[PDB]
C-alpha cells in the first residue's frame, strides 16, 4: 500500500527525510521567524492583570479553541506524511487521538522563550503567571518546563519535523489494527530521524530526548485537569468548546 | 464526526 510498509534502501531513507521536512514546512501554524521577532513584544503588567481577571470558564474556552486550532494543522501534517493515508481510518484515528496533543506540545518549545520563561499567547509572550485563571497551576508549570526542557535542545525546523512524525507513528497506541504495518512505518521515520542526525553530527541529542512516559504524565494531566473544569462548569463544554477538542479529549 | 471529515476531506 506505500513503500515506507516494508524495508527501505539509504535512497529510500533519504527520500523520507526531505518528504517529512516538506510536510512539517507547509503545516506549520507559526513561522520561526515570526516567533523569534515577537520576543520582545511581551504582554505589559496590565495586560496579564487582565488575564488572571477573566473567569475560570473563560479562560479555559478561550486555550481550548487555540488548542483546537493547533490540532488541526497536526491532523493536516499526518495526512501529509508518508503512509498515514495508506493506514486504515481506525488506525489513523487512534493515531491522532493519542498522538495529537502530544505533537502539539513538542511544536510549543518554538513559542517558547526559555531567556524569560514566555510563551507566545494571543499576539504576545506572556509567563505561565498569564494562565492563573484556568486553575491548573501544576499541568501550566509542568507545560513550561517540558518546553523549556526542549528549548536547551536547540532543534531545528528540520529535527522537529521528524521528531513529531516519529511522535505521531506509534505503534504501540492502544487499538491500532494493523499494528505490524504501524511498526514498519514507525521503523522507516526511526531510520530517516537518526540518519538525518548523523548527518548533520547531532547524534548526542538522541540520549537528551524526553521519555515517552513525559508526554504521556501531561496529556493525562489535560484529560484529568478537563474532567475536574467539565464538573464545575458543563454546559461551557457543552455549548462553547470545541466540537474537535471533545471528540479528542472528552 | 470532525477528525472523519478532516480526514476525508481533499
Ligand atoms: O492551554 C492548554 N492546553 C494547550 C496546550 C498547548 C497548546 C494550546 C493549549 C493552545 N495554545 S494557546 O492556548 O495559545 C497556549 C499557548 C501557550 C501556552 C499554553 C498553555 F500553557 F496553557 F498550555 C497555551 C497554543 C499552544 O499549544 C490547557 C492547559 F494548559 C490547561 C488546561 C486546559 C487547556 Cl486548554
Ligand atoms: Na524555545
Amino acid at each position: 500500500e506505500n513503500l515506507y510498509f516494508q524495508g527501505a534502501s539509504l535512497t529510500e531513507i533519504e527520500h523520507l527525510v526531505q518528504s517529512v521536512c516538506k510536510s512539517y514546512r507547509e503545516t506549520c501554524q507559526l513561522r520561526l521567524e515570526d516567533l523569534l521577532r515577537q520576543r520582545s513584544n511581551i504582554f505589559s503588567r496590565e495586560e496579564v492583570t487582565g488575564y488572571q481577571r477573566k473567569s475560570m470558564w473563560e479562560m479555559w474556552e478561550r486555550c481550548a479553541h487555540h488548542l483546537t486550532e493547533a490540532i488541526q494543522y497536526v491532523v493536516e501534517f499526518a495526512k501529509r506524511l508518508s503512509g498515514f493515508m495508506e493506514l486504515c481510518q481506525n488506525d489513523q484515528i487512534v493515531l491522532l487521538k493519542a498522538g495529537a496533543m502530544e505533537v502539539v506540545l513538542v511544536r510549543m518549545c518554538r513559542a517558547y522563550n526559555a531567556d524569560n520563561r514566555t510563551v507566545f499567547f494571543e499576539g504576545k509572550y506572556g509567563g505561565m503567571e498569564l494562565f492563573r485563571a484556568l486553575g491548573c497551576s501544576e499541568l501550566i508549570s509542568s507545560i513550561f518546563d517540558f518546553s523549556h526542557s526542549l528549548s536547551a535542545l536547540h532543534f531545528s525546523e528540520d529535527e522537529i519535523a521528524l521528531y513529531t512524525a516519529l511522535v505521531l507513528i506509534n505503534a504501540h497506541r492502544p487499538g491500532l489494527q494493523e499494528k505490524r504495518k504501524v511498526e514498519q512505518l514507525q521503523y522507516n521515520l526511526e531510520l530517516a530521524f537518526h540518519h538525518h542526525l548523523c548527518k548533520t553530527h547531532r547524534q548526542s541529542i538522541l540520549a537528551k530526548l524526553p521519555p515517552k512516559g513525559k508526554l504521556r504524565s501531561l496529556c493525562s494531566q489535560h484529560v484529568e485537569r478537563l474532567q475536574i473544569f467539565q464538573h464545575l462548569h458543563p454546559i461551557v463544554v457543552q455549548a462553547a468548546f470545541p466540537p474537535l477538542y471533545k471528540e479528542l479529549f472528552s | 464526526k470532525i477528525l472523519h471529515r478532516l480526514l476525508q476531506d481533499s
